[PDB]
Order: structure tokens, then C-alpha cells, then sequence
């Protein structure tokens, strides 16, 4: 009866049944092997700790995120993620539900075949389907027109959709935010003398990337007032006991996301990739893409957006057009709140990939 | 440690319910919510309409105010305490010694509240809590102990260095907080254990035997009890019924072997109903499930999740054991891998969860406290923990070895003292069937009888018997 | 049969079966031959006396400790130690049990090989293993995390352990306490006119190191009150009837273990070596090394630690990070009560180095 929406995060894999509150389980996706000699012969050690337990056992493991630059590293670690996810979080057999899985918008072939094929043969689910994470964010806002953003550590996307059709010729996938912001924050915190190099400790960079950082309203003028002897210092306390006072770098990192020339690649900022996707749509429709600019994904949770994004777009777009950007709370779970809306509905009860048709057809059932 | 909606023993409810104010003033009792060995489960009394009017307001807990007396047509926890003392007049006990059989019981109840915090890092150890100061004073006059000597004795490990050269002496090493919670409850499972052995030995001297030779006895014990969830109390019952099932089928095959060749109806054979693979699974040395449990207590820091992964570590084979999520019945598929197991027995597949499983097993009555309750400052009490009148053990305190002592072994070892006594005797198996749920006349339930035919070992007799005579 | 734990003291050999009370026999390792010519042709005198009898026959022997600066002098005297220990104390034959021996955490290789090999050929034991003395001090107080101290006459050590892994990078070996404290007491007692130079008499100094010393809470202020007539004088009575009056020097001898500047040697006190091993451990784990500081051995039995050690560490450690220092009673037997828990417990009952495996492999089986 009830389906399961399990969202293949780039973070942060999310799992929870169909409808209607929030995901049951969210955890850092990491697998970590034990890297030092064991001297208490108890000992009960497992092949790999997943997160949560690999985030409560930091500093004695070697963290490996199973998804990197929007593609999964190997299914040897991924299947162990799956077994962990269903069993010690949700507490339900995969043989008892049609499931609903997600992938990234514009992802390499044959990563959807190899996925579809392994998951049926390993867990023997009743039926399954794969929806792209951006499209679902329409449902969470109730839109009938507008551009959708799935931005996670570390692949973002920019997809424009009109009532009620998607355009194959206007979609942009950037492998640019947010895990490159994580590496950049580590590159500019070494710049003020606090040295971080170890895999486990890299999570601490993510926790200050979450909490303390923000986006400026105008870069050049926040940079000017930063030069003052006036304080921008916020004091963090670290696990070992150490105290870090950061100022300039705090607004530098998530400002980072405009002008990717700060790293140095030729790709233009979210400012322009948003715009270049809009001006790749048909002429009459462009009118209603304005004011249906909907941000989404957890890496948009800096408090300095969306009115930075707004002030920048309104300057570049044609004059006298009413352009607003929709940014509410919930954005980290937006995609999931999409999936949640879908899987309870009819007619889409009959659009699942059923087991007999999968057996006859094989993995080549992409279209 | 009493499970959810369960109670302790019945003397810990009949003394609370049936005590008058001329009995409560000499024992200092209060309502069941106060005592930790009573608030853990259910605090309600069994009663009938007439005695429901007589239960005092100061003997009622918040649960008693909310849900009232429990309805049962024969148990009366307020009234049967009156009819208990009529039977103590009949059996062979006087009223002064009956009063001494109420002082020991009330001392167990005021033991059930002591708490132990972590010391102020004054060279390690644990200390008692400030809420436990008046709670130790109201316990030590019941168990006959000194309040200044008992505070040391509940917190330290006393040993000696005297064994060869130099100056020998007795040093004191404090115990950890979790080791003090397991040690404080170990005294309550020792004092009530020797009190029940004093009532039965007193009853056996009320009608003493003339001599001994042959004997015909009746063994009655709890059946194959299995519920919605199965506890540590139900793991030792279903292991005890499996061994009694081993000797049961052993006597049935031997009767058929001594009848068809003795009344001359030919020779025959049958595939015996072996349960040795189920027995080795539950109790085998080093690899068995009960063998991993008594070893698990010895580890530096006990856990119940580390115990569970070790069960399917060593039992990676054996058909009669599977993971809890594999369950035939849907109800136990909400359990996770390191939280339970399913063991098939002669009554079918019974799942047990492992939450708090190790915590209920880990008893440890250390030197400093076993050699304090034996030196009690009351005289009826010192006779209870031996040396006995006949067959005196005389265990001295000056010895060393063994400290904690095995405890997951005492439930199997004490059962082996009866199974080999049964193996030398004949047997007369009387199976009792309950026909209905309410215990009402003329009623029959084919929704209640058939489950007791399949969980009383009766099916195993019918699938062994294939004689055709 | 029950395994036998015999601890290769730096001191002070301890011997007793696996668990659960205390060691059967303790004596301070000395061998002493008779140094003057015999004038009673009785005679009955043994070629080498071990202790206890070599500590009863002081003044007519030349005492030689077989373990000096953390290593055994030669196996000619050591084998006689062993033979005395197993046979004329513990009474059991080595042929009847697997044995358990102890070592230093960091000690000359291949003198653990040569040891293991010689002991197999001399006593022809069924099986054995060699455990390091520091690790066992976790077991004694049932800790799952924390930094371990084996400080005996004369090897200290500092090993950090995290549930239940040993960190190789941070293991620190100090060749400081306690025989250099013995020599230091002899060096500052000549300063008050009582001379002790000959070998036997050196034991008496060691015995006054046991009972009468103590460590200060504030050094500078204990030194102040010493200069006045304010009594810190305690009167000792000496083996031949003599009266010794010590003041200041009573707290001076153990104070040497802080600040090795008193000897002039280039090393830093237990204060700083504790810290320096912690700040060689991974950042996340440091949180639980604070407040699982476990002291051990016999040379930490001064009645003026750990609350000195605490007050000094608490000044150097990061601000408002809670630091519990746990020093139990029984510390002289800590190592042994550790070993006892291990060798009685399965799984490691089937993990001793056994004879058929040893005979095939040879001394390299050590690692
Ligand atoms: N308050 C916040 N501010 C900035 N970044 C955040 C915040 N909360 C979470 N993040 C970032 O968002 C990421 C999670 O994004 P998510 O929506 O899970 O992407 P996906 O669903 O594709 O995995 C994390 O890697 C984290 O770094
Ligand atoms: N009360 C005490 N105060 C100070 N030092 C002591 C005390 N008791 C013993 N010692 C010292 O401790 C040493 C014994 O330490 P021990 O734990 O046996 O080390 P090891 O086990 O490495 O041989 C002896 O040499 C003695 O000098
Ligand atoms: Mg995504
Ligand atoms: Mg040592």
C-alpha cells in the first residue's frame, strides 16, 4: 500500500514514507573504515560504520562520501548505505512497498540503468521508479510555471519548466556548489592559520559552513567596511577546546557562488546561469518565468539570499518587468516534500515500473 | 527488575495491601510508588468488592488512584494477607517468629531506593546521593547493619595484600557507579533467596519424615510461557521446558521399546525427535547463547547491542536461529538486527528482544558486602544465611579468588541438579488443558485449546508415535 | 587449565594466577652473591640468593637488580630469577599452563624476540603471549577511552588509547622515574650528612622513598615555609638504631618528577608529557582524552598527587574544558589486575602463541 520516498541526496541521504510531515532519517552518507591498530580485545568492530555512528566516532575512521561530483563512487559502498538506510533507521522490509527513488537532473548514462538493475536484483522490491530531484521542487511550492534549483554538496542545477511541460533545450547542470564551497572554506581558513587536512576534521569545516557564514548584499561595499577596525569577528569554539575568531572569510566563502572566477573556471555565476537558461526558452513564455524564480536545495540556506540574487537579477533583466524570487523556510527538505506529494496521488499509481515488465524488458526501460 | 504491566512476587503486594496501622508502625511502610522494586512494573492490588472498601488511602499509589483494584474472582491481596496469617498459625510458626518473618521482608523494600553518584574526583570512586541518607538509616535497622560500616561496604572492594613477605594489610579500592547499581540489587537477590529457603525448610520440619528409601513425588513448574514480547524471565523458562521436553521424549520412546518386544509384536525403529541441535545452540560451552552471556558480563564495559552481534557471529550456522526481521509473524519485523533473535523450540518459533537482556543478567555480590550481611546485628537473621543445623558448609572469609562469581551459569547449573535426579527415576506425565479464557463452566474455546496442544509438547508425541497398533 | 600472569616488573616482580584477588608473590628482583670469605664450614650457602632471602641477608651480599634502565642485563641471572619465581614461590610447573608475560610499550627490538625464544627453550611452556604494561592499566579501572601511565623504577610511559584503538603517533617513552628518584634521594641525603654509598644500603634509601615522601600543591610556597622554623620535620629511625631528622628534602625528592631541570637533563615533566602526547592526537578525539586521564604504577603512589597534577594541567589546557584526573587505590597492582581480566576472558583464550606454531615459525612470530 503506502510507498517509500527515499531521496538519494548528495549530502545527506534522506528517507521517509509517503506523506506528510518530514523525512524520518537524515545522516551524512559517509562510510568510514577503522584506520589504526586495535588493542582492547572486546571488540565488535564492523566493516564500516555509516553515519550517524560514523559522525559519533570521528577521528578514528577514514570518511568516504559515496557520491562525488553528482555521481556515485562504486555500488560496493552504496549497497551498504541502502541496507543501513532501510534497516536501522526506517525499520521496514523493502519487499513490502513500491519505492520511489531520485537521481540528479542530467546524470551520466548508464548510471540510471546500473542503479535500476542492481537495486531490483539486490533488494527485490515490488516496483520502483526514478524521478529527477529538481522537478519535484515544483510540487513543494505548488507552481504551474518557473525555474527549479536542486543545489547540494556538490552539484547544483538550473531547470526552467512551463505549464506543464519541461524544456529539453534549456536545462543547465553545474558541478560547482556546494562541496567546492566546503573545499574553498578550508582553503581560506588555512589562509588565517588554522590548518585542517584530515578527512574526519573536514566535517568540522562543513559545520561552520552551515552556521556562521552569510552572503553580502554588495560585495565591494561589504569588503570596504570589512577593512575598518570595526569588528566582524564571530567567535567559534572547537571540539578539542580551541577558539577561532573569523571576520572577512565569513562573508567571503558563500559570496563565493557569484563570480566562479574566484576559483578560476570560465563558467558564469548563478546570476548569469539563471538568466542564460531563461533566455534559452521560447519568447512568449519568458514573461511568466519572471516571478516564478523558486530557490531550493540545502546549499541555499545562507541568510544572505535571496535578496542578493534579486537585486542582481533585476539589474540584468529587461526594465519594467516584475521579477520576484520565492524563498521560504523548508528549502533543505523541499525536494522530499515534492516526492511526498507525488507518491500518495492517483493516476500515478499506474506509472510505476512493475516487476514483470522489468523482467521481460530488462534495464533498457529508460524511456 | 519487573517488566511492563508485570508485578514482583506476591508478598511485596500483600504486605503493602494487607498491612494495618499496628503493623505499618513497626515496619514503616508506604505506598508502592515509593519503592523502586515496585514502581518499575504495576502497582495495583488484586481485590473483590467487599475488600475494595477496606484498602486504606495511605496504601494507594497514583496508578491505584487512576485505575483502581484489579478484578480477579479469587486473588484478594488485602484479604488473603488475613487468611495468610491463619495458615501461619496452622503450619507450625508462632506469632513472635511470624513477626520476624515480616521484618526481613520489609528490609528488602527499603533497600530498593539507594542511589550512587560519581565522586568529586577524590582519587576515583562513587559516593551515595544526598537523597539516600535518610534512605540508608531506615534500611539498616531492618537488615541489622551499622549505618557507618554499611556506607563503606556498599562502595568499596575490600581485599588483602597478605600472602608472603613484608607487611601485609587490607586495602580498599572503590567500585564504579554502574558496578554499585548492579551490586546493590545483588544483595536483594541474595537475602530474599535465603528467606524462601528458610520458609520451605521450616515447613519440612512441621511434619518430619521417619526414614527414607524410595520416593514418589510430584513436580509442578511453570509451562511454556510465551507472550507478545519475550523477556529474560521467559528465556530461562523456555530453556527449562526444552530440557524437560528432552527427557519427555526420551521416556516415550523407551516405553515403546520396552512394550513391543515385551508383549511380542515384532521389532521396529523410528527417527528420534532430536533437539540436541537446539540444546547446543542455547547452552553449548564457548559457542552457545547462554555461554556468550555469562562471558559478556566479564567485559570492561557491558552493552546489549555488542552481545547481539556476537550471537550471530558464533551462530552463523544452525537452522533453529535466524535474524528478527525474518519473522514468520509480522509483529516482530519492527525489531532491528542488533536488537533481537528468533529461536525455534518444541513449541515453535519464539522471538526474544535483547534490549536490557544483559542488564537483567549481571549480578555480582562482592567480598565487602557478602561478608557484611553474614555478620548481621540481629540473631534470627544470622541463622538465615547459614551455617545450617545439618550439612554445614562453613565458608571462611580469608580466601582469594574469585570475586564476581558466575551468574548466567546458576540458572543452568541449578536445573542440572534436577535433570539428573529425574534421569534416575521413572515418570508419570500429567498434561493440564485450560478449556476457556474466563474459567467459566460449560464453556469451550477451539480458539484457546488448540494453541495449548501445540505448546505443551503434545504434538511431538503424536509425530513420534507411528506404530500403527 | 588456568593461565598464569607473571609480571616482569621494572621493580618488583609480581606473580599470581589469572585473577581475581592480588599477586601471590612480590619481591624487588635483586640477586646477591656472598662477598666475604667463609669462616664457618657448615656451610649451606647458596651461590645466588634471590629476594625475599636476598633482602633478609643485606650487608653481606652485593645486590644486583637484573632489570636496569628498562632492560634485562643478561639472561644468565634472569633465568635464575625465573626459576626461583615459578618454582620456589608459585610452586606450579610451567609445563602445566599457558603463561602471560609483560613488557615495556617501547623497548629494544630484538630483545623481545630473544626473551620469548630463551624462555621457550629454558622452561618449555605450552603457550604464551607478551602484553605491554601500559594497555593493561585501562582494564584495571574498566575504561574504554584515555591516556595510560606505566611508571616503575625506572621506566615511565605515556600511551593515548581511544575505544579500543592505540594511537601509534602519540606514544611517548620517558626514561625518568623511579630509580633516578632513588639516586636523587641518595644524592640529597648526603647533603644532610648521612652517607650511603655501598650496594646493600641502597635498598634502605628506596624504602624511605616509599613511606615518607610527599608532593607539594604549590612548590614556591612550600619552599617559603620550609625556610622558617615551622615544622615539616619528621623523625625516621634507622636499621642500626640511628635517628634521622628530615625537613625540606622530604618534599624535594618527589618534586624532581616535575621539572627535570633539577637533574639538568633535557626533558619536560609529567605535566608537559601528558599534554604533549594529547596534542599529538587527532583533533576530534582530544575531547575525551580530557577527563579519562588515568594514572597508574607504584611510582605514582606519593600522597600528594593527583591534585597537584590537576591544578597544573588545568592552567595549561584550553579554557573551560573539564579535566577529571582518575587515580584509583591499588595502583601498584594495576598492571597485574589488568592482565588478570584479559587472560581469563574468551575470545583471547585461543590466541596465545602455541608450541606447534612457534616451532615452525621461530622468533619472528612476535608481531
Ligand atoms: N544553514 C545552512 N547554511 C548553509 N549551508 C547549509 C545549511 N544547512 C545545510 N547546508 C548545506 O546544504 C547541504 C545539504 O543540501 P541538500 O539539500 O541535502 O542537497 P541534496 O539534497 O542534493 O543532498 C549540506 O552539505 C550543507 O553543507
Ligand atoms: N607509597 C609509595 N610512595 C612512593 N613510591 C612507592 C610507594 N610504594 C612503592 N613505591 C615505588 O614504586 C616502585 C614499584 O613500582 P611498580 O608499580 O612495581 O613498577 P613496575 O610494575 O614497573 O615494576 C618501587 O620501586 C617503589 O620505589
Ligand atoms: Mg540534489
Ligand atoms: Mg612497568
Amino acid at each position: 500500500t503506502t510507498a517509500l520516498v527515499c531521496d538519494n541526496g548528495s549530502g545527506l541521504v534522506k528517507a521517509g514514507f509517503a506523506g506528510d510531515d518530514a523525512p524520518r532519517a537524515v545522516f551524512p552518507s559517509i562510510v568510514g573504515r577503522p584506520r589504526h591498530q586495535g588493542v582492547m580485545v572486546g571488540m565488535g568492530q564492523k566493516d564500516s560504520y555509516v553515519g550517524d555512528e560514523a559522525q559519533s566516532k570521528r577521528g578514528i575512521l577514514t570518511l568516504k562520501y559515496p557520491i562525488e561530483h553528482g555521481i556515485i563512487t562504486n555500488w560496493d559502498d552504496m549497497e551498504k548505505i541502502w541496507h543501513h538506510t532501510f534497516y536501522n533507521e526506517l525499520r521496514v522490509a523493502p519487499e513490502e512497498h513500491p519505492t520511489l527513488l531520485t537521481e540528479a537532473p542530467l546524470n551520466p548514462k548508464a548510471n540510471r540503468e546500473k542503479m535500476t538493475q542492481i537495486m531490483f536484483e539486490t533488494f527485490n522490491v515490488p516496483a520502483m521508479y526514478v524521478a529527477i530531484q529538481a522537478v519535484l521542487s515544483l510540487y513543494a511550492s505548488g507552481r504551474t510555471t518557473g525555474i527549479v534549483l536542486d543545489s547540494g554538496d556538490g552539484v547544483t542545477h538550473n531547470v526552467p519548466i512551463y505549464e506543464g511541460y519541461a524544456l529539453p533545450h534549456a536545462i543547465m547542470r553545474l558541478d560547482l556548489a556546494g562541496r567546492d564551497l566546503t573545499d574553498y572554506l578550508m582553503k581560506i581558513l588555512t589562509e588565517r592559520g588554522y590548518s585542517f587536512v584530515t578527512t574526519a576534521e573536514r566535517e568540522i569545516v562543513r559545520d561552520i559552513k552551515e552556521k556562521l557564514c552569510y552572503v553580502a548584499l554588495d560585495f565591494e561595499n561589504e569588503m570596504a567596511t570589512a577593512a575598518s577596525s570595526s569588528s566582524l569577528e564571530k567567535s567559534y569554539e572547537l571540539p578539542d577546546g580551541q577558539v577561532i575568531t573569523i571576520g572577512n572569510e565569513r562573508f567571503r566563502c558563500p559570496e563565493t557562488l557569484f563570480q566562479p572566477s574566484f576559483i578560476g573556471m570560465e563558467s558564469a555565476g548563478i546570476h548569469e546561469t539563471t538568466y542564460n537558461s531563461i533566455m534559452k526558452c521560447d519568447i512568449d513564455i519568458r514573461k511568466d518565468l519572471y516571478a516564478n524564480n523558486v530557490m531550493s536545495g540545502g546549499t541555499t540556506m545562507y541568510p544572505g539570499i535571496a535578496d542578493r540574487m534579486q537585486k542582481e537579477i533585476t539589474a540584468l533583466a529587461p526594465s519594467t518587468m516584475k521579477i520576484k524570487i520565492i524563498a521560504p523556510p523548508e528549502r533543505k527538505y523541499s525536494v522530499w516534500i515534492g516526492g511526498s506529494i507525488l507518491a500518495s496521488l492517483s493516476t500515478f499509481q499506474q506509472m510505476w515500473i512493475t516487476k514483470q515488465e522489468y523482467d521481460e524488458a530488462g534495464p533498457s526501460i529508460v524511456h | 527488575v519487573q517488566g511492563k504491566e508485570e508485578r514482583n512476587y506476591h508478598i511485596f503486594y500483600r504486605l503493602c495491601a494487607g498491612a494495618s496501622e499496628d503493623i505499618r508502625e513497626r515496619l514503616h511502610l508506604s505506598s508502592p510508588d515509593n519503592f523502586r522494586y515496585l514502581n518499575r512494573g504495576c502497582t495495583r492490588y488484586f481485590a473483590n468488592k467487599e475488600t475494595d472498601k477496606q484498602i486504606l488511602q495511605n496504601r494507594k499509589s497514583p496508578e491505584y488512584l487512576k485505575a483502581g483494584s484489579l478484578k480477579d474472582p479469587l486473588l484478594d491481596d488485602h484479604g488473603d494477607f488475613i487468611r495468610m496469617c491463619t495458615a501461619m498459625k496452622k503450619i507450625g510458626l508462632d506469632d513472635e517468629e511470624k513477626l520476624d518473618l515480616f521484618r526481613v521482608v520489609a528490609g528488602v523494600l527499603h533497600l530498593g531506593n539507594i542511589d550512587f553518584e560519581e565522586a568529586g574526583s577524590t582519587s576515583g570512586g562513587c559516593n551515595l546521593k544526598n537523597k539516600s541518607t535518610q534512605a540508608l538509616e531506615y534500611c539498616a535497622e531492618l537488615l541489622g547493619l551499622d549505618q557507618d560500616d554499611l556506607r563503606v561496604s556498599l562502595t568499596t572492594r575490600v581485599m588483602l595484600t597478605t600472602a608472603g613477605g613484608a607487611k601485609g594489610t587490607v586495602i580498599k579500592v572503590p567500585l564504579k557507579v554502574e558496578q554499585a547499581n548492579n551490586a546493590r540489587d545483588a544483595l536483594a537477590k541474595t537475602v530474599y533467596s535465603h528467606l524462601f529457603d528458610h520458609v520451605v525448610n521450616r515447613v519440612n520440619q512441621c511434619f518430619p519424615f521417619e526414614t527414607s528409601s524410595y520416593f514418589i513425588g510430584v513436580l509442578d513448574i511453570a509451562g511454556f510461557e510465551y507472550f507478545e514480547h519475550n523477556s529474560f524471565e521467559q528465556f530461562c523458562i523456555n530453556y527449562c521446558n526444552e530440557k524437560l521436553q528432552q527427557f519427555f521424549n526420551e521416556r516415550i520412546l523407551k516405553e515403546e521399546q520396552e512394550l513391543y518386544q515385551k508383549e511380542g509384536l515384532g521389532v521396529n525403529e523410528v527417527h528420534y525427535v532430536d533437539n540436541q541441535d537446539c540444546i547446543d545452540l542455547i547452552e553449548a560451552r564457548l559457542v552457545g547463547i547462554l555461554d556468550i552471556l555469562d562471558e559478556e558480563n566479564r567485559l570492561p564495559q557491558p552493552s546489549d547491542q555488542h552481545f547481539t552481534s556476537a550471537v550471530h557471529q558464533k551462530h552463523k550456522d544452525h537452522f533453529r536461529l535466524s535474524i528478527p526481521r525474518k519473522s514468520k509473524l509480522a509483529i516482530h519485523r519492527n525489531i532491528r538486527d542488533d536488537e533481537g533473535f528468533i529461536i525455534r523450540h518444541f513449541a515453535g518459533a519464539v522471538c526474544y528482544e535483547t534490549t536490557q537482556f544483559v542488564e537483567k543478567n549481571n549480578d555480582a555480590l562482592h567480598m565487602s558486602l557478602e561478608s557484611l550481611i553474614c555478620e548481621s546485628r540481629d540473631k534470627f537473621i544470622r541463622e538465615l544465611f547459614e551455617s545450617s543445623t545439618n550439612n554445614n558448609k562453613d565458608t571462611k572469609q580469608k580466601a582469594g579468588k574469585l570475586s564476581f562469581i558466575s551468574v548466567g551459569n546458576k540458572f543452568k547449573t541449578q536445573l542440572n541438579l534436577l535433570l539428573d535426579k529425574l534421569r534416575s527415576t521413572g515418570a508419570s506425565f500429567i498434561r493440564c488443558i485450560k478449556p476457556n479464557l474466563k474459567m467459566t463452566s460449560h464453556h469451550f474455546e477451539g480458539a484457546q485449546i488448540l494453541s495449548q496442544l501445540q505448546c505443551s509438547g503434545m504434538v511431538s508425541v503424536l509425530d513420534l508415535m507411528q506404530g500403527g497398533f
